[PDB]
């Protein structure tokens, strides 16, 4: 399965 | 805690700069949200870790998110009364998701001379100390990735608390009293063992695929009242 995130990697 | 700064009295077309400031935001994607007195949340928009931008339709060309060091700034570019509300700044939480792990108590902006829906349980609900109650968030189109959506507790003049996010996963340090569950466009949020403090606005919160319309909507808000 594709997985499209719309926003960057958050560590916080 | 995250602490929002600069709410004042302003006449119509007045620019006005809030700040979002930590005690390292540096690190830290924020969101503004805004709350007409006695409304619900409203998204305004998002500016990432690096300074990507992100905006409701609605806001543009009235709402200018900029960032630098230790602070994220909202410019209200030419206020009116339409802009009275509490401004608060979030914190997106770990991962990709839009969701909210973090709030400030909001700043208060008066202004005077001097296509997503998301439909909750209408309030108030009664429920009775010890008892069980369930709230229903409906959504005109689906969130993203069928799960993305989150449940927050807000009392009035306090920074709204994430209890839910994910659809189901328990925010860290909060009551297994509170359960998520839901995808797609239809989800519930069951409070379990109510207590007089359980008393507060619930509400849902999506993310949506931004190229379908505004990246995050809120549910209308549900205020419990205990027995
Ligand atoms: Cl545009
Ligand atoms: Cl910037």
């Amino acid at each position: 399965r594709p997985h499209f995130p719309q926003f960057s990697y958050s560590a916080s | 805690q995250l602490m929002e700064s600069g709410g004042r009295l302003v006449t119509p077309g007045t620019p006005l700069t809030l700040t979002c400031t930590a005690s390292d935001i540096s690190t830290y994607s924020i969101s503004w949200v805004r709350q007409a007195p006695g409304k619900g949340l409203e998204w305004i928009g998002h500016i990432g870790s690096s300074g990507t931008q992100y905006y409701a339709s609605w806001a543009k060309g009235r709402f200018a998110i900029s960032r630098a060091s230790t602070t994220v700034d909202l410019r209200i570019t030419g206020p009116t009364t339409e802009d009275t509300a509490t401004y608060f700044c979030a914190r997106r939480g770990v991962g990709y998701n839009l969701y909210y792990n973090m709030w400030g108590p909001g700043t208060l902006v008066t202004v005077s001379l001097g296509a997503i829906d998301m439909t909750q349980t209408p309030s108030p609900v009664s429920a009775a100390v010890g008892g069980t109650v369930t709230i229903n968030c409906q959504a005109s189109q689906s969130v993203y990735n069928s799960k993305n959506l989150a449940w927050y507790q807000q009392k009035p003049g306090q920074p709204p608390k994430l209890l839910i996010y994910d659809s189901s996963t328990l925010a860290s340090g909060v009551s297994s009293r509170f359960r998520g569950s839901g995808s797609g466009t239809q989800f519930t949020l069951t409070i379990s063992g109510v207590q007089s403090d359980d008393a507060a606005t619930y509400y849902c919160q999506g993310e949506f695929s931004c190229s379908s319309g505004d990246c995050a909507g809120f549910g209308g808000g549900t205020e419990v009242v205990v027995e």
